Order: structure tokens, then C-alpha cells, then sequence
């Protein structure tokens, strides 16, 4: 009943029977009954692939009851309503009927084609992994090569037809998603088989004009031979069939009916035959082809015709285009037969170039038969080349990119002109432009997100699931992206609305990016132009620097950015040899030089933009393959431009012969580990002295982490290349005096208010304080910890003092402790990471053998936790230090490197609680849950004192348990441990604390 | 991935558990249940 009567009704949708009374009343019926019910059950409606038959055909009449006429739009929306939440718990294995009869509708961007955009866009974006993995995505399996193929026209359909269509903002904004999940959805190197562009066109297939042309018959003697070997070989295939040839008509003979030996073989089939050779013919001769007999001679077919022997591509591609008029042929004469009717089409009416190969292969084989008979005869006919490469999708997608890149370099080079010139409102292009602002910028930005892994992948390391991409794939992508920077470069200004778009895809491309392969063996005009690139970049900063003593707002709002995120990427992936060198190296290092000049300049300008430079010239460090600094043995050094070059080489370059003549604004390394020595012993504040903390530092905790594996103190893996003295000396003791002076900062300045940039440079010393001595626990840990207790028990007791007493002075106090509670809450969160990084990486040597330093250090963290979970105040200021500066960013970045609140428990009671629970024996645990109980009845610290000593008595016994049996026998085996704390002052005192300990951080857990 | 020091979660109970170690070809490997503490080597580091 149900889908036979809405059956009924998509028939009745035609426009004569649309206004029928009951008509309407079937439509109202349906809208009001049946969908609804529909919906509901759509979500049971999943799997159901045993009856995906009717499935199917109900697919089809929902969506020809959306598309049916003569509805209201509240109806038009129910069934759109049943078709997404039908579509959204189906198998996309019995969509691809759906897909493809949709084919014919995407592209025409009609009033009516929004919501078939719409579904399709929710059907990829639900079906991701199922078109881009080769991995079969749970039990739907993988996409199918007509599923690839019908996606990849639909994305150029919908491509071309909006690119030429007028810019319209809904339009646009509804349809970008789909284009950008079509995009994603699609591997980046899908290679259809039918490749070649027709570039044609409902479905209308125009045949090819023959018989007006006149048909030469010089070679009759083939022409006829063939026409009758045609039906001479359909009698070898029943032969083959095993069927022989019968004389009259018989309905029991699937064989021809009159299919007679020579003898008895009538010539009225035999002169009716040969028109299909004719016709065939008559096309490839209308064709530019033309056709030469090189050779000069002459009931089954002795010689044998088979079309499963290899051929010359080109030729096996002109045979292609004639089965294509073959196919072509067959649609228009049928649809001559079905344009009668109005209503629907021929399931294999589509394009050639579109349609399989299962049914290609009838037109196929023809086309072979053919040109094989051609082919052992000797008929020599003459008038792509495409390979798989170009036949990839990314390819091709890339090309169009660079297409769009030209055009969009011409109208905004009319746009400055015009913008110059007055002001020219009405562009001649402002449909282009508004295109490759809307859409396309979105479009490359989500695709080269989604696809980053498959470009960046080489095909010695797999990167990825994708395998590698071409190395000329790898030069469009860095030319595409020299050349965004070129436009960049001077058109910042303009089109300042989609500069936060233009900066983003410039941040996409730099990364996915193998420049090594782009400087080795690349294009010459890739590789000037980003050399270029580098180039203008350094004197476009030499042009702020001495402006600081339009440029201003592109280099802080693209360049530094961008170029910053480029060192990055380059120190990632080990780029800096192979980037920065020659006139690269050059640039970069004019690029210090300014970075660096601005030391003397003090202004408002040079103060707020200082760290934004320290950045910079970090990434500058890290991407930096020489040493800048100590150069006395940067002639050891390969990648250096004296020793790449001649003396003669570095003349023309303008090397003075003396490394440290270019530079001699930036110090040594040496001094600067003096300068900053000093600097810290003497208590220089951040206000005192910005440029060498904001600067000097990053040139620091950068410098010495990357040339200190090549150093000395890490012997090189190859002792021949690690024969010539390393260009870099530093060793352990280097980076230990480096971040013992940070800390002496860092304990220097800690009253200072605002001292915002505490939390960079613990950013920035978070790498650099692992790899650190033992002995800095005693030097500068138990002190630093201690003072802050000291400090933040100080800001508690008038916490307690100001909560004691009632007034409103009371509560305006409360407020002053609590905007110290922040400010404590801001050292605290500076100082926490580089303490997680020591106790980390020192936590099994102290395991394995105990420290009393680590113990101390051990209850310091405990009182502090203590005071953090007593302290309402600690907990809110933290929570309010957390959203303001966006610290839970940082903290998680801690963790991950090793909650908003986990910060104070993680440096307490969660990393270094093993150094103090291996204190007290395996025996005393009965006292600290004797311990443990006195907190639950909220006794003080010496009450519970009191009771340890009282129930001293109440230990267990080795005897008791096996378990206390081995654990008493593992501490006693531990070899620091020793008998002397068996004493009772020192089992009461670290039972208090573990039990302290314990009670806290579950009353965190739960109040 | 996501930093969970846990490799698993809310695993049911059920019938059991059992130590169990699958080696592929030409691979050798030592496997010590913890019959003695004295040769069960990092236990003290996170197991203890």
C-alpha cells in the first residue's frame, strides 16, 4: 500500500494531473501520514540490504516526491525532512543510485538544486574514511571506482558551473561545505581510467555527420570483406557457444535463423548486414583519420579474430573515441524512442567518458575487433599522452589553482590600480574576485588540511596513509606558495577583510611542504622564486628596523607570522641545511642582524613588538644550520657559506673574509652565558633590562639544544664526519649554567607585578631544563620551593585572619588577598612546569636509590598542596589566572610533555608521592590509617602526633601477612635504606605526613 | 594520542584474566611473570 500509492502519486506529479482534487488529497494524505511514519522509523531503516531493492525505489520516489510539483513548501520541507534522516542511517552502499541520478541535477545550481547539494554534503561529510581510506570502513566497505569517479565529476561540475555563475551570497555560503567535503572525501590520487577532458554539455549525445560527406571506396575490397567477416566471426561465436547454424526460422535457435553455409547462404542479410560496417567506417573516416594501405595483395573463419592481445596506446586511444561514437550513437537513437514521454531516462544514457567499464566493455571489444582486423592486414591510419601523474586528482586540482592564481594576480593587480587612480567601484572581474575570496581560499584551506599527510610524505618514508606524492606535485605546491607570497607581499592592504584568510592558507602551505626535494634537483623557477622570497623577506625587515631606529602592517600581520611558522616547520623537519644556505644564508642572517640591532631602541613600538621578534629569532635559532656564534670554527662547519664557497665565491657573495665582521652587534656565545651570569647575579629586572631576556635567551634555550648533539659532549655516530672539531663547543656544563641563571632570574624577579612574560620563558626553558645535573635539586630547587611556601603560607594566614574577623573591611581585605592569591597563583604556574620536567626525569634515581634533598623537596610540594586545598581563595584565583591567560593551554602542554586544577597536584601529590610514601616501612601502614582516621575526626597535627605515639603498638607484623612478608623484604633490600629509621620520632613524623598527605588529595578528590 | 595514561578502560570483569604473549617468526623474547622480585626488574619504578 504505502509505496504502491506513492508510487501513484510521482506518476500523478505531472503538471496536467498536479491540480487534481484528489490529487492534492494523495499528497496530503502522504505528507500527513505516511512520511512522518517514515521518519520515525527512519533510524531502524539502517542496514536493510537484503531488501535494498525496494529500498532503492523508495529512495528514488521520496526524492521524485521532493521534486514533484504542485506542494506546498511546508510539505516540500517534510519530505526533504524524511530524505536527510532516511539518507543519514543508510549503508552508502545503496546510495550510489541515488548519487548518480543526482548527477543530473547537482551541477545546474537551480532554486530547486540547493537541497541536493545539501544531502550530499551531510552524506560525505558522514562517509569520510569510506572514500579516502583503501581500508574497507567498518562493514560498508570501500568506495567503488564509479563511486570515485561519479564524486570527482561532481566536484568539477559544481566547480565550473560557480566559478562561471554570478556571485550569489546564499548560493555561495550554502554550497562551499559541499564542494570542501566533496574535496575531503576524494583521495588526493585517484587516477580515473577516463581521464580525458571531453568538455561538453539534459543528456543529449550529438552523433557524428557522415552522410552528407562523400565515402571514398578505394577500398571497397576491405570494406565489404569486413562486413561479411562480421557475420562470419558471429558465426565463430556460436560455434564457440556451441550451437551450430541452423537453415529456417526457429524460435529454439538463440542462432541466427538463416545462418546458412556459403553454398546455401542467401545474400538478402548478407547485402543488409554491411550497414553498420558502413556507418562505422564512414565515422572514422569523417574523423581526422586518415587511412593508407601499406600492404598490396589478396562454414567457419579459418583465421582467428581476438581482441585480448596488447596495442600502441594512442592508437587503442582512437579506437576508445570510436567506441565512444558507438555509445553515443546508441543513446541518441534511444533517446529519440524516450524523449516522447518527458519523464525520466536510460540508465546507461550517460557520457562515455563517465560510464564504467562492465558497460563499456560491449563497445570496447568492437572497437578492438576492429583495429585488430586492421592491424594483421596492414592499415596504417594517422591524424594525450597523459600520464598517471597528471591523471591524479591532486594534479589536476593543483592546476586549476595556479589557472585561478594568474587570474586573480591580474584583477587584483587592476584593483590596485584602480584603488590608486580615485576609486573604480564596478570591477570588470568582481565576480572572479568575489569567487576567489569566498570560496576558494576555504576550499584549498580545508583540502590541504585534510590532505597535509599525503603531499608531505616521500616515497622512502611513508608518511601517512598515503604513500608519497610526485616530486613535481612537491614543486607546484612550494610554487603556489611563493606565489601566494608574492601577492601577499605587496596587496596585504587590500582585501583587508579575507587578509585573516589569505594569512591562515598561508600557514596551510607552509607546512606539507618537502622543501629538501625542492632545492635538490628542483625547477630553477621554483627555487629563484623562493629565494626571492627569502630575500625581499630580510630586507622588508631591514625596512622596519631602521623605520623603528605598507610595510608596517604587512610584516606584523603576515610576515612574522607566517615566515615564524616557516622556521618552525623548516626545524621540524630538519630543513635548515638544505633551506638556509647561500643567498638564503645570507638573508637570514641580515635577518639577525637587524632582529638583533634593535637592542638600542627603546620606544613603545620596539617594546610591544619585542616579543613577537623573540619569537621570531627563536625560530631563527632552531632552523639555523650554522653557528652564528662562536665563530672560530664555523670553517669546520659544511654547511657554512665560507666553506660552501671559494675565497673568490664568498667575494662575489660579500663575505669580508671574517665571519664576525658581519655581525658584530650579537656577542659570542660565551659572553653571553657572562651576560646573562651577571645579569641574573645582580637582580636585573625585566623592566630594568626587556631586550636581553625578551631576546638573548630564545638565542639561548634555542642555540644550545640543536648544535649540542653535534658537540662534543655527544659523540657523533660517524667518527670520520665527527673528525673535523665540532662548529659548536658547548657542552653539559653550558645548559646547566644557562638554566641555573634563568631560575637566579626567576627567583629574583618575583614581586614584580604584571611580569606577564614569567610564562614564555618558562615556555621557552621547558625543553632546556631536561638534560640537567643531579646536584640541581640542592642548588636551586628546596630554596626556591621553600621561599613561595614560606610566601604563600603568609598570604593564608592573613587569609584566615581577614575570614576571622566580620566586617566589611574584612571583605575588602579578602578581595586584596585574593588579588595576591593571583598573583601567587601566577609565580606558582610559572615556576610548576620546569619543576615537572626535573622530577620526571630524575624520579628513578630516586626511587632506586633515596634522597633526602628529594624528600624535603617532598614535603615542601605536600605543604603547599595542603595550603592549596585548605585555601577556597587558591582555588578561585587559579581558576580565574587559568581563563585570563589561557594557562590551562600551557598546563596541558606540560602534561602531554612530561584539568584546570591539575597543576597542583600533579607537582605534589601525583609525580613525586612515590619519594615520599617509600619513606615510611611497608609495617607502618597501620599507623597512617590510624593517622588517616584522626584527619577524618579533624584533629591538628601534633593531636595526631599524639596518637602515633600512643598506638605505636598497633603495627603490623611481618609474620602477619605474606604480602608484608615480600614488601618487608624488598625495603630492606633497597640499598640506601637502613635500620636507623626504626626510631619512633621518625616513623611518627613521616607517618603524619604521608597520612596528611593522603587525607588531602582524597578531600580533593571529594570535599 | 589523547595523553591517557591508561591504555584501556572499563574493562569488564568477567570470567578473568590471564598474561598472555603472541611472537612472531624469528623473534625471541623473555617473559617474567614475577615469580621473584629479585629478577622482576623496573617493578619498584611504577608496579610497587
Amino acid at each position: 500500500g504505502f509505496l504502491p500509492d506513492m508510487r501513484a502519486a510521482a506518476s500523478l506529479d505531472t503538471a496536467t494531473f498536479s491540480t487534481t482534487e484528489m490529487a492534492l488529497a494523495l499528497n496530503r494524505y502522504l505528507c500527513l501520514a505516511v512520511l512522518p511514519l517514515i521518519t520515525k522509523c527512519a533510524p531502524l531503516f539502517a542496514g536493510t540490504e537484503h531488501r535494498a531493492i525496494m529500498v532503492d525505489s523508495m529512495l528514488h520516489t521520496v526524492y521524485r516526491l521532493s521534486r514533484g510539483r504542485s506542494l506546498t513548501k511546508a510539505q516540500r520541507d517534510v519530505i526533504e525532512d524524511c530524505l536527510m534522516a532516511l539518507c543519514r542511517y543508510i549503508r552508502p552502499s545503496m546510495l550510489q543510485h541515488l548519487l548518480r541520478r543526482l548527477v543530473f541535477d547537482v551541477p545546474i545550481l537551480n532554486e530547486f538544486a540547493k537541497m541536493p547539494l545539501k544531502l550530499l554534503t551531510n552524506h560525505y561529510e558522514r562517509c569520510w574514511k569510506y572514500y579516502c581510506l583503501p581500508t574497507g570502513w567498518a562493514n560498508f566497505g570501500v568506495t567503488s571506482e564509479e563511486e570515485l569517479h561519479l564524486t570527482r565529476k561532481l566536484f568539477w561540475g559544481i566547480f565550473d558551473s560557480l566559478a562561471h555563475k554570478k556571485y550569489d551570497q546564499e548560493l555561495y555560503r550554502m554550497a562551499m561545505p559541499c564542494l570542501c567535503a566533496i574535496a575531503g572525501a576524494l583521495p588526493p590520487d585517484y587516477v580515473d581510467a577516463s581521464y580525458s577532458s571531453k568538455a561538453e554539455k539534459n543528456f543529449d549525445p550529438r552523433p557524428v555527420e557522415t552522410l552528407n560527406v562523400i565515402i571514398p571506396e578505394k577500398l571497397d575490397s576491405f570494406i565489404n570483406k569486413f562486413a561479411e567477416y562480421t557475420h562470419e566471426k558471429w558465426a565463430f561465436d556460436k560455434i564457440q557457444n556451441n550451437w551450430s547454424y541452423g537453415e529456417n526460422v526457429d524460435e529454439e535457435l538463440k542462432t541466427h535463423p538463416m545462418l546458412r553455409p556459403y553454398k546455401t547462404f542467401s545474400e538478402k542479410d548478407k547485402e543488409i548486414y554491411r550497414w553498420p560496417i558502413k556507418e562505422s567506417l564512414k565515422a572514422m573516416i569523417a574523423w581526422e583519420w586518415t587511412i593508407e594501405k601499406a600492404r598490396e595483395g589478396e562454414y567457419n573463419p579459418q583465421p582467428p579474430d581476438l581482441s585480448g592481445v596488447t596495442l600502441s596506446r594512442e592508437l587503442q586511444a582512437m579506437a576508445e573515441q570510436l567506441a565512444e561514437n558507438y555509445h553515443n550513437t546508441w543513446g541518441r537513437k534511444k533517446k529519440q524512442e524516450l524523449e516522447a514521454k518527458g519523464g525520466g531516462t536510460h540508465p546507461l544514457l550517460v557520457p562515455y567518458d563517465t560510464l564504467t567499464a562492465k558497460e563499456k566493455a560491449r563497445d570496447r571489444e568492437k572497437a578492438q575487433e576492429l583495429l585488430k582486423f586492421l592491424q594483421m592486414n596492414g592499415y596504417a591510419v594517422t591524424r594525450l599522452d597523459t600520464s598517471s601523474i597528471e591523471k591524479r586528482f591532486a594534479f589536476g586540482f593543483l592546476q586549476q589553482l595556479l589557472r585561478w592564481m594568474d587570474i586573480s594576480q591580474e584583477f587584483i593587480a587592476h584593483l590596485e590600480a584602480v584603488v590608486s587612480s580615485g576609486r573604480v567601484e564596478k570591477s570588470p572581474h568582481e565576480q572572479e574576485i568575489k569567487f576567489f575570496a569566498k570560496i576558494l581560499l576555504p576550499l584549498i584551506n580545508q583540502y590541504f588540511t585534510n590532505h597535509c599527510l599525503y603531499f608531505l610524505s616521500t616515497p622512502a618514508k611513508v608518511l601517512g596513509s598515503g604513500g608519497h606524492a610526485s616530486n613535481k606535485e612537491k614543486e607546484m605546491i612550494t610554487s603556489l606558495f611563493c606565489k601566494l607570497a608574492a601577492l601577499v607581499r605587496h596587496r596585504v592592504s587590500l582585501f583587508g577583510t579575507d587578509a585573516p584568510a589569505v594569512v591562515n592558507c598561508l600557514h596551510i602551505l607552509a607546512r606539507s611542504l618537502d622543501a629538501r626535494t625542492v632545492m635538490k634537483s628542483g625547477p630553477e623557477i621554483v627555487k629563484a622564486g623562493l629565494r626571492s622570497f627569502f630575500e625581499s623577506a630580510s630586507e622588508d625587515i631591514e625596512k622596519m628596523v631602521e623605520n623603528l631606529r605598507q610595510n608596517l602592517t604587512y610584516t606584523t600581520v603576515a610576515l612574522l607570522p607566517v615566515l615564524t611558522t616557516l622556521f618552525q616547520h623548516i626545524a621540524q623537519h630538519q630543513f635548515g641545511d638544505d633551506v638556509i644556505l647561500d643567498d638564503v644564508q645570507v638573508s637570514c642572517y641580515r635577518t639577525l642582524c637587524s632582529i638583533y640591532s634593535l637592542g638600542t631602541t627603546k620606544n613603545t613600538y620596539v617594546e610591544k613588538l619585542r616579543p613577537a621578534l623573540g619569537e621570531c629569532l627563536a625560530r631563527l635559532a632552531a632552523a639555523m644550520p650554522v653557528a652564528f656564534l662562536e665563530p672560530q670554527l664555523n670553517e669546520y662547519n659544511a654547511c657554512s657559506v665560507y666553506t660552501t664557497k671559494s675565497p673568490r665565491e664568498r667575494a662575489i657573495l660579500g663575505l669580508p673574509n671574517s665571519v664576525e665582521e658581519m655581525c658584530p652587534d650579537i656577542p659570542v656565545l660565551d659572553r653571553l652565558m657572562a651576560d646573562i651570569g651577571g645579569l641574573a647575579e645582580s637582580g636585573a629586572r625585566y623592566t630594568e633590562m626587556p631586550h636581553v631576556i625578551e631576546i638573548t635567551l630564545p638565542m639561548l634555550c634555542s642555540y644550545l639544544p640543536r648544535w649540542w648533539e653535534r658537540g662534543p659532549e655527544a659523540p657523533p655516530p660517524a667518527l670520520p664526519a665527527g673528525a673535523p672539531p665540532p662548529c659548536t663547543a658547548v657542552t653539559s656544563d653550558h645548559l646547566n649554567s644557562l638554566l641555573g641563571n634563568i631560575l637566579r632570574i626567576i627567583v629574583n624577579n618575583l614581586g614584580i607585578d604584571e611580569a606577564t612574560w614569567m610564562k614564555r620563558l618558562a615556555v621557552f626553558a621547558q625543553p632546556i631544563v631536561s638534560r640537567a645535573r643531579p646536584e640541581l635539586l640542592h642548588s636551586h630547587f628546596i630554596p626556591t620551593i621553600g621561599r613561595l611556601r614560606k610566601r604563600a603560607g603568609k598570604v593564608v594566614a592573613e587569609e584566615e585572619q581577614l575570614r576571622l574577623e566580620a566586617k566589611a573591611e574584612a571583605e575588602e581585605g579578602e578581595l586584596l588577598v585574593r588579588d595576591e592569591f593571583s598573583v601567587l597563583c601566577r609565580d606558582l604556574y610559572a615556576l610548576y612546569p620546569l619543576l615537572i620536567r626535573y622530577v620526571d626525569n630524575n624520579r628513578a634515581h630516586w626511587l632506586t636509590e633515596p634522597n633526602a634533598n628529594a624528600e624535603e623537596l617532598f614535603r615542601m610540594v605536600g605543604e603547599i598542596f595542603i595550603y592549596w586545598s585548605k585555601s577556597h581563595n587558591f582555588k578561585r584565583e587559579e581558576q580565574n589566572f587559568v581563563v585570563q591567560n589561557e594557562i590551562n593551554n600551557m598546563s596541558f602542554l606540560t602534561a602531554d610533555s612530561k584539568s584546570v586544577q591539575t597543576s597542583l597536584i600533579v607537582a605534589t601529590l601525583k609525580k613525586m608521592l612515590p619519594i615520599g610514601l617509600n619513606m615510611c616501612a611497608p609495617t607502618d601502614q597501620d599507623l597512617i590509617m590510624l593517622a588517616k582516621t584522626r584527619y577524618a575526626l579533624k584533629d591538628t597535627d601534633e593531636e595526631v602526633r599524639e596518637f602515633l605515639q600512643n598506638n605505636l603498638h598497633l603495627q603490623g607484623k611481618v609474620e602477619g601477612s605474606p604480602s608484608l612478608r615480600w614488601q618487608m623484604a624488598l625495603y630492606r633490600g633497597l640499598p640506601g635504606r637502613e635500620e636507623d629509621a626504626d626510631d619512633p620520632e621518625k616513623i611518627v613524623r613521616r607517618v603524619q605526613e604521608v597520612s596528611a598527605v593522603l587525607y588531602h588529595l582524597e578531600q580533593t578528590e571529594h570535599p | 594520542d589523547s595523553g591517557s595514561e591508561t591504555a584501556f578502560r572499563e574493562i569488564e570483569i568477567g570470567d578473568g584474566f590471564l598474561p598472555v604473549c603472541s611472537l612472531g617468526p624469528g623473534q625471541v623474547g623473555h617473559l617474567n611473570l614475577g615469580q621473584d622480585v629479585s629478577s622482576l626488574r623496573f617493578f619498584a619504578i611504577c608496579g610497587l
